[PDB]
């Protein structure tokens, strides 16, 4: 929830399937790419 | 340079190239395009300083920056009091000043195209 | 407990008044933007196109002002204090302005 890079995402992420949590997994993984497009939006209205 | 004469129709070759200046009379107008076409052209040098206000204010200066703001052309040509071309010359500067309307025509400018409602630049060729 | 909670209320009061005062009081700073703005001009300028750079400012960190303010606070208080100080401040910003 923190990394707004690939690689510790990437693995992490299958570190987390390999514990086996993959639906928690997922879903934090959206959420940091939700988190993510989020934040790109904040840089910029201008005109339409 | 000198010798204050009309266009030598050379009939053909570079009347399109003087078309492209056109955006006659000897040389003002036929050079100071590719003069003053080099200077915006050369005045992109952004594409990299973007992302900022650099879009505000220095667009300004870029308005202060004119087709080199018209006094430097308007007073050597202000100057010259010589009857070689008496405003021949002056008509590639009635139609440099048709060159300064395609400098205000020359208005899709920047911020990046935004608002889109006025570029006029006519001070100095008032 | 009653002093308590009721202290603990006056700092809500408070922290969220000083909250409100922050976000209005950049707005009307961020009116000064017109003060100057370069002598708004006489029966034209013609053209006349646009758009006063610093209320861009302010619209921009207005934008993403309520975008960490909704972030991190809860929803109510944001839309109470945005709400209203932003839209009265907006009416008396023309008036004085």
């Amino acid at each position: 929830l923190s990394s707004n890079e690939i690689v510790h995402l990437k693995s992490g992420t299958e570190n987390m399937i390999k514990l086996g949590l993959p639906e928690q997994a997922l879903d934090l993984f959206l959420q940091n790419r939700s988190n993510f497009i989020q934040d790109l939006i904040l840089q910029i209205v201008d005109n339409p | 340079d000198d010798d204050f004469m009309p266009l030598s129709i050379n009939d053909k070759t570079l009347y399109e190239k003087v078309l492209k200046i056109c955006w006659l009379y000897p040389m003002t107008c036929t050079l100071a395009k590719k003069t003053y076409s080099k200077i915006t052209a050369f005045l992109s040098i952004f594409y990299r300083h973007e992302l900022h206000t650099l879009n505000n204010i220095l667009v300004k200066t870029m308005d202060d920056i004119f087709n080199d703001i018209v006094n430097k052309k308007i007073r050597s040509k202000l100057e010259s009091t010589s009857r070689e071309e008496i405003a021949q010359i002056l008509v590639n500067l009635d139609y440099f000043i048709i060159a300064a309307k395609e400098f205000s025509n020359f208005m899709t400018r920047e911020n990046i195209l935004q608002n889109p409602d006025m570029e006029i630049r006519l001070s100095s060729i008032k | 407990k009653f002093d308590e909670t009721i202290d603990g209320f006056k700092t809500l009061k408070f922290k969220l008044i000083t909250i409100l005062r922050f976000n209005i009081r950049a707005l009307c700073i961020y009116d000064i933007g017109s003060f100057f703005q370069n002598t708004k001009i006489w029966n034209m300028d013609v053209g006349s196109i646009e758009l006063d750079q610093n209320i861009a400012s302010l619209i921009s960190e207005l934008r993403r002002t309520e975008s960490k303010l909704k972030q991190q606070l809860p929803e109510k208080e944001k839309n109470s204090i945005f709400i209203g100080l932003d839209i009265v401040n907006n009416y008396a910003l023309i008036k004085g302005a």
